[PDB]
């Protein structure tokens, strides 16, 4: 004669706590997580061209420390640097250390091509037993180190154009003698100098005299410096004393290149973002692994968890 | 919820309803039963999905950036770097923060809505037929069987069928 | 919606009235017609006005900033301005694609729950003298001429002039 | 009967608009209105703000005194527009931090230049060069002189010029880096120079480089540009014993709403509060998606190129 | 508001009750009175307080930064300074433009809801026993004393008990 | 008979404007602002460690200005620089001044070690009458300013390696003569020359001859340079003239230190966060009163007012 009809929704046993506008903490039936936490710990080799540094740091591999001479003419999406590598070559700095690796790095490519400087009036292919090729002296593969023919060192007058239609990247630098004595029957002259010109730009730098640290037997250094060459542009190199000459140039690309400082093993995968820590998915919109990341990533945020609601408020049968 | 249906006139749900989100208890003269009803739980359904598939799998790609660790002090450059990343860093866990926030209380809201709606949809159906008990329940003030009761479920009721009678037990005595 | 009026127990919209965004349509015995309602309308406008106000017209300005194009390859700095202007820009990339979202997810809900409080507002006023048939239409249960309907639309109509009228045709 | 039925209902266009929502990636509304402002006319518009037109002139050119780009003597601006088709036609030269003079001119918005009495004692002054022709004659940097020796001797100079004003004096100097010994000593004297400029917390110290560069203008030599600030109180002070280009002054230093842009965007004569490089935009939008670069009262710039929003209800339309 | 209560169907507010946030007044055979319903009122306060809660007190601790004021004019890296420093202050105070109107907007509409739920609520209880004039007043069809009003406001009113009388009140003329 | 119950809410004579999505000014019954306006104008000596600079900026405290000796191994969480402070010992200027400034202030203490480094075939102790310690002539209090040593000053090659588990800060300078006279009576040699090195770095400066403007009656200046040496590295400083030599390290710490210019004066009280225009309190999101904080700070933001509202919609009678 009557019946009863009631309306209703479900409920589950095992709820799980989101937050919102006005609760901390408020039971929904099903929510999905939004951070990435966890990695494999392994950084994949594709979909990216991965490089790795092995031994050698970017920079020693342009300017070609022995020990890492299998690196030229690489390239790479990205140069990964491990914390075991070393120098093994003339102990050097570079001013601005960051800047050439960054620059470099973004390029993408160590393809050099040689040019012939001719160097009239001194010898060349200058070498170290701080750098051994061999079981003789060597030297840098990229540099030329220059000291007097005889009883003469010349004030060196070269040029070379940009006919190309690309940049062209001269990486090259200056000797600092730990002694006067040094200077003189290395050069000649008791003060040298380098000044490297484009039309629209200069380089004047002057070897400074003086011990530094013992590094591989020498008190002595090498400064390293770049200069970047336009189209229709022209290099000239200008030095009474202390030049290491450039051999040629690097070619400059732009595009998605870069570098990054990781232990993680490389591995057979695909996985479009990189971490330090190792690849990661990028399926969710935020990540915690890492903020240093490279490719198609997640968004880094400080929060370990963040829970987005998939279902409604649970409240359950009781 | 802003509805006060779930967790409010609703007194709670049903774990025993394992084939959708919403539906219906009856009893009759033919006995009890359960079932849900697939249009509602697939507007909810629909709605979140809608809403998880503009949050996920939407991601830039950055290749080349700055530095952001470093080995030795080098003052005001690095400075200046480790405050760019530290404060694009917490802005982003602020989107991220609002972002789930804002997302799980209108998910409540939508959910709370939907149950409200299907309650709603049904009190149009009976008409003068039925009355309104104040906890999601309607007492059907005529003998209504299992294919009665089904055919308040998918939609085709028809209250002019039973008006007299209901009218009859509800205005009485 | 959320309210489930717009894209909801009303089936659709009607293209026909071009006078106003809700409204009444009737059939009495003098025929039938239609009819806008000037105040739903007027409110889901203001609001809708008044979302638009604050997000238009409401500019920074800015003079001299960083530099954001570059000739020559300069690293480090560069590096930074770089990278420094393209995390402001998928900022406010994100910033203006959740505006829109939020916003425009709103302005349905509220256009959505103008409808339904017309709705209400017009069986509140009926009482008992008419039914609600599930589809945004009252049956109305006595005859309710012209000046009838309109004293319905412009909120006056006395339900109890009617009420033994609509309660003897309602039940029986 | 005798009933009547009142129903209820909700308007709906023919052609609506799709937006996107929270729960939806496109959902048809009645009507919306587009936040992203993605067009310019190419033009940049001479109002509201002052424009200076470049030409052929940077503003480094316009202020160290490019002979042809003497037009330019104390002039001002809101925005400097630099065009990709200026040069310089005088000495050759490079700036340390170019950027950096740049912008600080830039951003002060001014070339006032004030003429001081600096005394140069036992040197030859305003000399000239054939790369930097005025007239038909030699010339030179119009705000800079150019100091040599004065019958084989040249000294050491150490001249002075407090700050007695009460606002800040910018001045630009350089040095002379000739390309041979020879030009060095016939020049200077001296087979090496220096040039000391200070103020009472600061100083500069540069050393010339002899050595020969690329040809441009007919030299292998170069200047080298620098600058010094002088608040008031502080005092400057130039010491030398060779290849000094001195200054001739100061220029008066302004804080406001000047700046700089690259663009080779036509002006001309209307009002927009808004310049881009592209041209001048209308702010009535909240976003742009015309250029990052901008100035004065401009929409964010983001990576959209549409953002609609809904300006009216859900459009459910009945026929078919 | 969304829900179209408070200043919707129901006028206005009452400034004379000073004990909560919601209620009810009423006039019976033996009066008038006025009395908070605590139930309501709490629900408000309650949402009203986590949202409070979850904005106020979250604030990050952040030590050596870059500097923000300058004594002299450098150029390129100062330009950089100030840029960084300048996005950072738009950008948070954009979100705290938005986080006041979004939370604003809400919570009128959340206030309006609970007055909605709570007049739902009471029509709910009364079943056939009383009508809505419209204004948020019912007109209930039997004598209701104190001890009946006070029944309708602590949810234990039968409606069984008044409902013979209220039906043959309603339908008779 | 019958009986009538109204439902209704509560109203204000005196309601709080507040900005929605659709208004920008809407009443309602009540609101709670969050955006801190307002500090007492002082700095509070609690949590945090403040130092007071007083007469002296960070910079003179750590190269030993007579006057800022006080300073001698202090430490700070923050330390505040006044606007009076002054220098008053030898004119002096740092390149990079900023960077040198921000680590120090970063790593929150002066400790000082002294070392013995041996200066063979030279004055040590120098000093000057710009500035003075007791009514003599004086110079900074880690710093070793070196002269001839009767006719000759010698190529100076001393060592001094870090066999420490920690950084060490080395602050040292070249002086520059204002005279080719002074020159030659101080060093012997026309022209100076100071190179300092690591095993991974190095510095070498010039002097440069010249009058600069009168400081303390002095035309001469001293340049300010540091060198940090890691754990097994090894510091070689090598000079024949100019050397303003060190007397030791600075330990370098990592942790909460900073440094803030204000004029405000500190106070007993607990405040998380500090302003250069006082401490403020952090119950709220935003403030309004400085960009510039240190500890646990609200967000600065452009607006002066954000109320949030904490009530209904206020609909009076
Ligand atoms: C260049 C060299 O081998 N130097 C030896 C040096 O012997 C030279 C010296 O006797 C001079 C006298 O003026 O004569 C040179 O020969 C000339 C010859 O007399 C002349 O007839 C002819 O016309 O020309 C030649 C060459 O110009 C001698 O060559 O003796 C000193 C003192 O004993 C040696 O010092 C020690 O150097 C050690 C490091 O050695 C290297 C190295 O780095 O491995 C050897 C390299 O061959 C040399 N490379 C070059 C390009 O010169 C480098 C280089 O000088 C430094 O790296 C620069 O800093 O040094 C180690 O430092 C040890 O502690 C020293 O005692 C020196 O090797
Ligand atoms: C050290 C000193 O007292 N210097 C006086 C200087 O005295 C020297 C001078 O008479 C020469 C003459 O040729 O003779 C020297 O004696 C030598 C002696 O003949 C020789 O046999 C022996 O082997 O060597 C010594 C030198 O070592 C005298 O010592 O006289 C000049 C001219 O009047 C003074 O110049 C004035 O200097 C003023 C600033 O004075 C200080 C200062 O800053 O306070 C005094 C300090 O004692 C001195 N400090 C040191 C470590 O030398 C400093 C320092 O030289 C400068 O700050 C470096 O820039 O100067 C002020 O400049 C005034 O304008 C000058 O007239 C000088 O003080
Ligand atoms: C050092 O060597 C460099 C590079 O090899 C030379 O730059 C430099 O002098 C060269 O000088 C000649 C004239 O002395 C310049 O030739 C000019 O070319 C013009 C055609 O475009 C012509 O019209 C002029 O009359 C000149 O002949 C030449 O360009 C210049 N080379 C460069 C690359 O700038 C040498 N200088 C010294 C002192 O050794
Ligand atoms: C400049 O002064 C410094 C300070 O002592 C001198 O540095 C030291 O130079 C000697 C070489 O005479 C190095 O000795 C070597 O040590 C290694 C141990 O690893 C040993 O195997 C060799 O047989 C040799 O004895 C010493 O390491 C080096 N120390 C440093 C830190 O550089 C430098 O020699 C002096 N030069 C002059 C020109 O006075
Ligand atoms: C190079 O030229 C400068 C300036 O022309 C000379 O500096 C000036 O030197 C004089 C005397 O040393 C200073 O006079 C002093 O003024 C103070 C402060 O009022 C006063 O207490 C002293 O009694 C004395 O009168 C003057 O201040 C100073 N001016 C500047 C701008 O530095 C400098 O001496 C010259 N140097 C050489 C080596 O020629
Ligand atoms: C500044 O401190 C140094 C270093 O001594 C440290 O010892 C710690 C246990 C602790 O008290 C810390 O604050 C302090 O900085 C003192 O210099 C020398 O320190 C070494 C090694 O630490 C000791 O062997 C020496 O005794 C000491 N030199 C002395 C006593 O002359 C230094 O004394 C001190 N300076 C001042 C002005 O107090
Ligand atoms: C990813 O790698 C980084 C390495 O820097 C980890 O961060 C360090 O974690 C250790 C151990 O918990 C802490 O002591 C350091 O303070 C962290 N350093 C930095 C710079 O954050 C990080 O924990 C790793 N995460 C995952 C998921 O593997
Ligand atoms: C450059 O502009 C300034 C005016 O700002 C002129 O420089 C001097 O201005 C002062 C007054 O401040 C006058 O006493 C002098 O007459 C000006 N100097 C000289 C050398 O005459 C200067 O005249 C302007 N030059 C040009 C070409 O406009
Ligand atoms: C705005 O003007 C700028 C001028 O740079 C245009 O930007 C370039 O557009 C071209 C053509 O699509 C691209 O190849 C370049 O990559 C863009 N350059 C940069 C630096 O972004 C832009 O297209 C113009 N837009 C409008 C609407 O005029
Ligand atoms: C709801 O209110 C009613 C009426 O005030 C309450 O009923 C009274 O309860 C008191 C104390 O328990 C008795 O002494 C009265 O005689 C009751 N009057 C009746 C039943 O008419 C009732 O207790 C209240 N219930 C709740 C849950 O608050
Ligand atoms: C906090 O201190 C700063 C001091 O810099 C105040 O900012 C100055 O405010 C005045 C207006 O009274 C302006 O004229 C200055 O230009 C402002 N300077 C800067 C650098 O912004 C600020 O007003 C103080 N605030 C409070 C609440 O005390
Ligand atoms: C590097 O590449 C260039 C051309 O791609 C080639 O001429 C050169 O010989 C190569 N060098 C080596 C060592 O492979
Ligand atoms: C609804 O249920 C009734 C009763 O079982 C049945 O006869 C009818 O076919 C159903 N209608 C639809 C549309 O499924
Ligand atoms: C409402 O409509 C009726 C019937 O046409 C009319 O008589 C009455 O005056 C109207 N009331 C108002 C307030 O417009
Ligand atoms: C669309 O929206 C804008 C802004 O409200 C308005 O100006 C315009 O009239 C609307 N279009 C139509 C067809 O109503
Ligand atoms: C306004 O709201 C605050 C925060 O909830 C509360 O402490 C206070 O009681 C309210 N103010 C008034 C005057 O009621």
């Amino acid at each position: 004669s009557t019946a009863t009809l009631c309306l209703g929704h479900h409920a589950v046993p095992n709820g799980t706590l989101v937050k919102t506008i006005t609760d901390d903490q408020i039971e929904v039936t099903n929510a999905t997580e939004l951070v990435q936490s966890s990695s494999t710990g392994k950084i994949c080799n594709n979909p990216h061209r991965i490089l790795d540094g092995i031994d050698c740091t970017l920079i020693d591999a342009l300017l070609g420390d022995p020990h890492c001479d299998v690196f030229q003419n690489e390239t790479w999406d990205l140069f990964v640097e491990r914390s075991k590598a070393f120098s093994n070559c003339y102990p050097y700095d570079v001013p601005d250390y960051a800047s050439l690796r960054s620059l470099v790095a973004s390029s993408g490519t160590l393809e050099f091509i040689t040019e012939g400087f001719t160097w009239t009036g001194v010898t060349q292919n200058g070498g170290s037993n701080a750098c051994k090729r061999g079981p003789g002296s060597g030297f840098f593969s990229r540099l030329n180190w220059l000291t007097k023919s005889g009883s003469t060192y010349p004030v060196l007058n070269v040029t070379m154009p940009n006919n190309d239609n690309f940049d062209k990247l001269y990486i090259w630098g200056i000797h600092h003698p730990s002694t006067n004595q040094e200077q003189t029957s290395l050069y000649v002259q008791a003060s040298g100098r380098v000044t490297v010109s484009t039309r629209r730009s200069q380089q004047t730098i002057i070897p400074n005299i003086g011990s530094r640290p013992w590094v591989r037997g020498l008190s002595s250094r090498i400064s390293i410096y770049w200069t970047i060459v336009k189209p229709g542009d022209v290099l000239v190199i200008n030095s009474n004393g202390n030049l290491i000459a450039p051999r040629g140039y690097f070619k400059m690309r732009t595009g998605k290149s870069s570098i990054m400082r990781s232990d993680a093993p490389i591995d057979t995968c695909i996985s479009e973002c990189i971490t330090p820590n190792g690849s990661i998915p990028n399926d969710k919109p935020f990540q915690n692994v890492n903020k240093i990341t490279y490719g198609a990533c997640p968004k880094y945020v400080k929060q370990n968890t963040l829970k987005l609601a998939t279902g409604m408020r649970n409240v359950p049968e009781k | 919820g802003l509805f006060g249906a779930i967790a409010g006139f609703i007194e709670n749900g049903w774990e025993g309803m394992i084939d959708g989100w919403y539906g219906f208890r009856h009893q009759n003269s033919e006995g009890t039963g359960q079932a849900a009803d697939l249009k509602s739980t697939q507007a909810a359904i629909d709605q979140i999905n809608g809403k998880l598939n503009r949050v996920i799998e939407k991601t830039n790609e950055k290749f080349h950036q700055i530095e952001k660790e470093f080995s030795e002090v080098e003052g005001r450059i690095q400075d200046l770097e480790k405050y760019v990343e530290d404060t694009k860093i917490d802005l982003w866990s602020y989107n991220a923060e609002l972002l789930v926030a804002l997302e799980n209380q209108h998910t409540i809201d939508l959910t709370d809505s939907e149950m409200n709606k299907l309650f709603e949809k049904t009190r149009r159906q009976l008409r003068e037929n039925a009355e309104e008990m104040g906890n999601g329940c309607f007492k059907i003030y005529h003998k209504c069987d299992n294919a009665c009761i089904e055919s308040i479920r998918n939609g085709t009721y028809d209250h002019d069928v039973y008006r007299d009678e209901a009218l009859n037990n509800r205005f009485q005595i």
